[PDB]
RNA sequence: CGUAAAGCGCGCGUAGGCGGUUUUUUAAGUCUGAUGUGAAAGCCCACGGCUCAACCGUGGAGGGUCAUUGGAAACUGGAAAA
């Protein structure tokens, strides 16, 4: 159940832009009951809150979400960050925040189809880790239909750890980034206390 | 200030009792009674005097109380003859920590009192009349003259601890500059600036009085 | 009777700061001066001055306050105590209170804090905490 | 007071609340209660109380009592310099410094507290009893009892950068 | 362990447990160093390959109240003197 859902109905509840998808009615909160007054929040929504507000992010499921988590818990420096690099060094977010697409689904479309090459090899799994002295392709064959390419030619943005070639459609992973040179910006400390209980 | 020949002066404390945080203090007990040893006083009288004369570089204020009994006399005398604020009885719940009343209670002053101008006083039936009369007298009498703290106090002079104890720690909830006079039997360190000399006597506490309302008043006159 | 000699000196100790007077009395012995002159190199005591005569003691000591007085520790026991005695090794020593106070230790050479027992690799008998 | 200072950023924040009587022949008179911690996040905080027939005017006047009570909470690399462990009333409790990147680990109480001074990462766990106010009373209290490096070296003759955690 | 469960009714004393001070010694305890051993697989760390992961391998560290042996003497211990 990676993605099946509407997912414009969790963003009108957290209070964040995507995913999605687009961009009135986001002033209510969802349900029968939604507009009106409703609970408080405990501590425990808050950190969970902010647990869903980065898990539908990459569409994934809680226990490949841990499993992440407690990778990040084996190498040093500070913990929270490694888990966001990590979960947005890999293989949706590079193409995304390479701008191959509009939203974050887009890419996972494009790549269970095995249309990107990491490395010039066919992949069928989001769930790889990218890693730099990489490049990135498009199964050259492909690189013409009405989708990519509608898509490539806006430069939405770039960041400085990744470079690109337009004309190329090739991407090549460069430094390790951090969330500062990473948009769609976070608390950490609190997702954190959320796997102590 | 101090010399030792005012310090021939000063005897004795009360004999029922004794703080054991203050044999320092003692020179040595005789007579069936405790006295203050007066070489070290000299030297707590001339730091406390320039202390409080500090105080009133600044352009200070001060507090002198007498709810004790024989001091009251030189209490207003001596406080009105520096020009300072002063007490010689009832020190109600709160006058040191209770700030947000004082404003009502002298203003209750110069509220009622101007009344008598424009007509109160038997132009109104026997059953209210009666009633403010006394609610002045009683206020003025229980309060003391006081009219004039206007902004709350930064440094207390006091008659005797271990009567106005509670006053005094209503200071300490305020971390103040506390002095004044020390019985050997009473809380020491529960002030800053002793002044380890007896209470009782008149011309001790005139004696002391006198040169604080001299020292205070030198600060004033000081330019502040 | 008594079975210990490190809670006489460092029971007068504490209740002699409880109440904060300088000085203090009690009988000798070779690891009491030892270990107070590692407390006069900590910085928590002033002073102190040996005196003799029949036949131990005593070790007199003048303590140490702040200006305000605030009592320099906040702490204080032993560990190595009898009926069960405890030792520890060069490399597996505490570093009390992350860096702050120390932890009195005999070795096979002397009677030191823990920092030079970790940083020569000796380990030894520990006596105190101390903080 | 002592000494309530209104001039530092402040956010209020709210721990309990009781229904509490006073039983008077007849009826049962009773008064709605909450405890409050307040502080800057950037190192200062204290508790404050108070109870009133009705909670805005409880938890308005806990607040005005809470300013008024204080402690400076020596804080270093956004953590407490040590580990401790507070008493008071049989609310024991026990902290721990930590390798960053953890998030403050504790219960309720202590959580709106220790994330009200600004501290970062750090372990604790409550102990003895669960009521929350004697909590934190001891918390506070290991706080008032707490030492940094330039607390302590001054006193002793000696300088820090021979001797540092 | 005053009152909340919890100090025998109190004593004599065996076995055992604990032991004042100084000096000298001893080296069992202790500390340290080394030699051997503590199977492999596994756990944990680094790496590489199965498209990635799981998985597999490699190599590391790791682990004994362990035996053998050379050193230290403050402390516990044994022997001797005061």
């Amino acid at each position: 159940a990676r993605f099946r859902g509407s997912n414009w109905k969790k963003s009108r509840r957290l209070g964040i832009s995507l995913s999605g998808t687009g961009k009135e009615k986001r002033p209510y909160a969802p349900g029968q009951h939604g507009p009106n007054q409703r609970k408080k929040l405990s501590e425990y929504g808050l950190q969970l809150r902010e647990k869903q507000k980065l898990r539908y992010l990459y569409g994934m499921t809680e226990r490949q979400f841990r499993n992440t988590f407690d990778i990040a818990g084996k190498k040093f420096g500070v913990h929270g960050e490694n888990f966001m690099i990590l979960l947005a060094s890999r293989l949706d977010a590079v193409v995304y925040s390479l701008g191959l697409a509009r939203t974050r689904r887009q890419a996972r479309q494009l790549v269970n189809h095995g249309h990107i090459l990491v490395d010039g090899k066919r992949v069928d799994i989001p769930s790889y880790s990218v890693k730099p002295g990489q490049t990135i392709s498009v199964r050259e064959k492909s690189q013409k239909l009405n989708i990519i390419v509608e898509s490539v030619e806006i430069n939405n943005f770039v960041p400085e750890y990744l470079n690109f070639d337009a004309d190329s459609l090739t991407g090549t992973f460069v430094r390790l980034p951090e969330r500062s040179e990473l948009p769609a910006e976070i608390n950490e400390q609190l997702i954190v206390e959320y796997y102590s209980r | 200030m101090k010399q030792l020949l005012e310090a021939g002066v000063h005897f004795g404390h009360q004999t029922r009792r004794w703080n054991p945080k203050m044999k320092k203090y003692i020179f040595t007990e005789r007579n069936g009674i405790y006295i203050i040893d007066l070489q070290k006083t000299v030297k707590k009288v001339d730091e406390a005097y320039n202390f409080l004369k500090q105080v009133s570089e600044d352009g200070g204020q001060v507090l002198f109380v007498g709810t004790k009994k024989q001091a009251q006399e030189s209490v207003k005398s001596e406080a009105e003859r520096a020009g300072q604020f002063y007490i010689n009885q009832r020190w109600l719940g709160g006058l040191l920590t209770n700030y947000k009343t004082i404003s009502k209670r002298i203003k209750r002053i110069s509220e009622i009192e101007k009344m008598e101008e424009d007509g109160l006083f038997e132009v109104l039936p026997k059953k209210e009349v009666v009633e403010l009369k006394k609610e002045y007298d009683r206020l003025i009498k229980f309060l003391g003259g006081i009219r004039d703290m206007k902004s709350m106090p930064q440094a207390l002079f006091v008659v005797d601890p271990r009567k106005e104890r509670n006053a005094i720690a209503e200071a300490r909830k305020l971390n103040i500059p506390i002095v004044g006079i020390v019985d050997t039997n009473c809380d020491p360190d529960e002030i800053d600036y002793v002044i380890p000399a007896n209470d009782d006597a008149i011309r001790a506490v005139k004696l002391l009085t006198a040169k604080m309302a001299d020292a205070i008043l030198e600060g004033q006159q000081g330019v502040s | 009777t008594m079975t210990d000699p490190i809670a006489d000196m460092l029971t007068r100790v504490r209740n002699a700061n409880m109440v904060r007077h300088e000085k203090l009395e009690l009988p000798a012995s070779n690891i009491k001066k030892e270990i107070a002159e590692i407390l006069k190199s900590e910085g928590f005591i002033k002073n102190v001055e040996y005196v003799e005569d029949d036949k131990q003691g005593v070790l007199r000591l003048f303590l140490k306050y702040g200006q305000n007085d605030e009592r320099v520790i906040t702490g204080l026991k032993r560990i190595s105590k009898p009926g069960l005695r405890v030792y520890a090794k060069a490399s597996e020593m505490p570093k009390v209170l992350n860096g702050l106070g120390i932890a009195l230790v005999s070795t096979s050479e002397g009677v030191i804090t823990d920092k030079e027992a970790r940083k020569r690799n000796v380990g030894g008998e520990i006596i105190a905490y101390v903080w | 007071a002592r000494r309530e200072e209104e001039t530092k950023e402040f956010e209020e924040r709210v721990v309990t609340i009781n229904r509490v009587a006073k039983v008077v022949k007849g009826g049962r008179r009773f008064r709605f209660t909450a405890l409050v911690v307040v502080g800057d996040k950037n190192g200062r905080v204290g508790f404050g109380t108070g109870k009133a027939q009705e909670v805005p005017e409880a938890i308005k006047k806990a607040v005005e009592a809470a300013k008024k009570d204080l402690v400076v909470v020596p804080r270093v690399e956004g953590t407490t310099p040590h580990t401790i462990t507070g008493r008071y009333g049989s609310g024991s409790v026990f902290m721990k410094p930590a390798a960053p990147g953890t998030g403050v680990i504790a219960g309720g109480p202590v959580r709106a507290v220790l994330e009200l001074a600004g501290i970062t990462d750090i372990l604790s766990k409550s102990l003895g009893s669960n009521t929350p106010i004697n909590m934190v009373r001891a918390t506070i209290d290991g706080l008032q009892n707490l030492k940094n490096a330039e607390d302590v070296a001054k006193l002793r003759g000696k300088t820090v950068e021979e001797l540092y955690n």
